[PDB]
This record gives C-alpha cells, structure tokens and sequence, in this order.
C-alpha cells in the first residue's frame, strides 16, 4: 500500500512505478514537419481570425494562477473563440491543471464543438524531494490534459515525470510526442506557447514570444497542393 | 466501530432513507458507457433519479467514473448537491510495479471527489490523489481507497452503493444486487428496517 507508504514518509505513489520499433514513424514526422512558425501576440487584445488557415490540432496552455503556487482565468479562456480557427476535424489538447479547470475545461470543450475523447494525466514523482487550494481533500501531484475531438495506440494516457522546481510552469515535452503519433494534420496551433517550446511542425503563439516569423501566406503556402490532406506521418510528395 | 453490514437489494427501488446519515458515500456504479458489456447498467436517468441527497447532510461523495461517465458522473453529482473538489486517478500496475497497456491506451481509473455542505474534523492533504495498486480482478477498485477514505473519516459510518462482497468492511454499509441477503447490526438501522419492510421485502 503506496498511500499508506505516503503518509509515513512523503514518497509519492508513483515515485514507485519502475520503468516509467516507432522510431520509423519519428522519422516520417520529422521529415513531414513544416519549419517552426511563431508569433508574439497579446492573445486577449488580438482577434485570433488572423490564424490561419484553420488547424487541424490546437495545444493550448493558458497560465492559470494555480501555476504560480498576466494569469488566465477560466472566464477569459472560456471567451476565446477556438471554434473560429478549428478545422471542421480537428483536434483539441486543453491543460486544464489539477482544480475546477477539470471542470470549467469542459465546458470549454463543449463550448468550442469538441466531445473529449481522452484524458492525459500528468503525473509528478517527488524523488528529490520527499501547498493546498482550500477546497482540496488530498495532495494534488497531478495535472489533466483534455483531448477534444470534432467531426467524425503506441501511446498510454499518463505522462510521469519529477516534480518541476518551483514556479517553473513548463508542461512535459512527452504532450509533443503523444500528439504527432496521432498523425492528425500538419496544422498545429500551440497557443500560449514560449521561446522554449518553439518546435518544428508547430505555430506557436504567445504573448512572451521575444521574435516572431509568422506569416499567413508563408504559412498558408506549406499545406497548398499537392499537400493539403497530408497526416503528418508519410513523406512529401516528389517535385 | 461496526463490523461489515450489507443489504442485497436493487438500489433504484430501497427506501434508503432507513439508513441515516453517512460522514462518506461510494459509489462504482455500472453506468451504461454506451458499449456492450458484460454485466447490466443503468439508464442515465436511473444514475440522476438515485435518492443520494438523502445520505448525507455534510461529507464526501467517491463516485468511480469511466468513459463518457466522466462528464455524466459530474451531472449527477451536481444533481445530487455536491461540487467535485477533488479527483483520484488510480494507476493500474503488475506486480513488477509496470502499467498494464480509443486514440489512446487507458492507464488509469477516475475517481471524483464531491463535498456537501460544511464537512468538519475530516483530515484533508494526509493522502495524496494518485493511487498505484495491482489490478487483481477485472472491473474491482483497489483496497487501497478504503484506506485513503478511513485516514480522512476516521471511525466514521460510510456507505458503498454497487459494493461487490469483496467490498464488504467494517465501519461501511454495503448495498448491490450481487450480495448474499441481508446482514445488518447497527441497531438503529436494523429498527427502520423491520418498520419499512415488515416482511424483509426489497
Ligand atoms: C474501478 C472500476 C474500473 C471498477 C468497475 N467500474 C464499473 C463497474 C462495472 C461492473 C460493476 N458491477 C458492480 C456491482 N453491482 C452492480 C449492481 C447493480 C446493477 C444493476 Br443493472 C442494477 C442494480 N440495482 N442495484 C444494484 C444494481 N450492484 N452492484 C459495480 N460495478 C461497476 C468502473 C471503475
């Protein structure tokens, strides 16, 4: 009994879980990935319709004040117009943290068209190191990543990773990976993103952004045929 | 401090108003997830007509949620009269301590957590809000909630609704339609009984 180990010595549960060919699908994704685009953009203060074209998979990672032990509250994530710049199919990962974003994050998902279809818990081992919302009845070690479809298995829902050190706000790298093996769609949509999560076959927009290279007709030209219904798992068509 | 007490009986149907009060409700129900099954479900509106407002004036609700019953479950235990303050994530291991393996491989199991009215003297932040435990039958919660439950409300009376025999323990109540008759000693509770069902007629 981990929980009953737990409250003798402050090890974590999942500090306890051991062990914690797919690479020619990491190969295909690399080689398919657009040139990393990004923008700096007050996201409250700027009408998203200048995304485009319309994604086929949005990340989004508003910084709720939960983080920090300019924040997003439920009420200013829930009035983005997501459902504006969302393909028709399209995809949906909503970090929703550990408290009343497990449920205001839905309401979003429904708000924007999306049923959630998966629930990716980001789970924190406290090895190195062995706080509390008045309302919680437990220790919260834990976050939720929302996924949300509209329209129509290498990968587990558990990310385990340590402890971040303290007002780090990164969420882990593993989300990338989850998402690209889905082979959804070579639009992706991080929003709210950093200098530190520039990655290739992504736009990232945020408001700490330092540089921005985003141009919609650039952006636009990398998904015009020959490539528009491309998975993001099979290579470029010869020219 | 009660040894195991039960009540086979069809849970839409119990006046469960007999029983009182419980510092704890929890509740695994078989929601219908709107796949074939094994086992017999609920309708989504036998899960929202449950007489739960009925167990608890100030305390906590465990509802085990699975599939679209993570959205359902919160309805019901909003209906009920609860927020959802909490929620557990069992990780389901082997005995090497491995998760056992859709978009997506399912590691792991919801519990939500629900509070009414102004719980006191409960000890909130002794446990933490993932369980890792062996998964030693299909379709059985791990023992470890019980445990996680009795440091939070110690010696307090508590109620499992959908409960297998498995689940029987000291301190809880346990009523599901798999459990062999009647076995009730909380005199309290044994009196209401014989009143409301003179012939022990569920
Ligand atoms: C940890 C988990 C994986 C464990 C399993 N969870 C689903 C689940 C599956 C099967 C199951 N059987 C019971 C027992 N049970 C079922 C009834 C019962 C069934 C009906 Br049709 C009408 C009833 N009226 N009155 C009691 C009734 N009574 N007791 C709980 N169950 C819960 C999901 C989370």
């Amino acid at each position: 009994d981990y929980c009953q180990h737990f409250v003798d010595t402050g090890h974590r549960p999942q500090n306890f879980i051991r062990d914690v060919l797919i690479r020619l699908k990491d190969e295909l994704i690399a080689k398919s990935n657009t040139p990393p685009m990004y923008l700096q953009a007050d996201i409250e203060a700027f009408d998203i319709r200048e995304l485009t074209p319309k994604f086929d998979v949005i990340l989004l990672e508003p910084p709720l004040e939960e983080y920090y032990r300019k924040c997003w509250t439920w009420d200013d994530i829930m009035k983005l117009e997501i459902d504006e710049i969302a393909a028709p199919r399209s995809f949906i990962f909503l970090w929703c943290g550990s408290g009343e974003g497990l449920d205001l994050g839905r309401v979003c998902l429904r708000k924007w068209g999306y049923r959630r279809c998966e629930d990716i818990c980001w789970i924190k081992t406290n090895k190195n190191n062995p706080t509390l919302d008045p309302k919680a009845v437990f220790q919260r070690t834990k976050e939720h990543c929302l996924m949300g479809i509209k329209g129509t298995n290498v990968d587990i829902d558990l990310i385990i990773t340590e402890e971040p050190e303290i007002g780090n706000i990164e969420k882990p790298v593993e989300i990338f990976h989850i998402i690209e093996h889905f082979c959804l769609g070579r639009r992706r949509l991080h929003l709210f993103g950093r200098d530190s999560t520039i990655r290739p076959g992504w736009l990232t927009v945020g408001p700490t952004l330092t540089n921005s290279n985003y141009n919609a007709e650039t952006y636009a030209s990398y998904f015009s045929a020959p490539n528009s219904y491309l998975t993001g798992c099979t290579e470029e068509i010869e020219r | 401090l009660f040894p195991p007490q039960w009540i086979c009986c069809d849970i839409r149907y119990l006046d469960v108003s007999i029983l009182g009060k419980f510092a704890v409700v929890m509740a695994d129900p078989p929601w219908d997830i709107h796949m074939e099954l094994p086992y017999g479900t609920l309708t989504d509106d036998e899960m929202r007509r449950l007489n739960i407002p009925v167990l608890q004036d100030d305390g906590f609700l465990f509802l085990w949620v699975t599939g679209r019953a993570m959205e359902l479950g919160r309805e019901c235990l909003n209906l009920w009269g609860y927020e959802r303050v909490d929620e557990i994530i069992w990780v389901k291991t082997n005995q090497l301590q491995r998760i056992i393996r859709h978009w997506l491989n399912h590691g792991k199991e919801h519990c939500l957590v629900g509070v009414k009215g102004n719980p006191q003297g409960f000890n909130q932040g002794l446990d933490c809000d993932v369980i890792v435990a062996e998964v030693r039958s299909t379709s059985h919660k791990p023992d470890e909630i019980y445990g996680m439950i009795e440091r939070l409300s110690p010696g307090t009376r508590k109620i499992e609704l959908f409960g297998r025999p498995h689940n029987v323990q000291p301190n809880w109540i346990t009523l599901g339609n798999q459990l062999d008759g009647i076995h009730l000693l909380d005199p309290d509770v044994v009196a209401r009984f014989k009143q409301r069902y003179p012939d022990g007629i569920i």
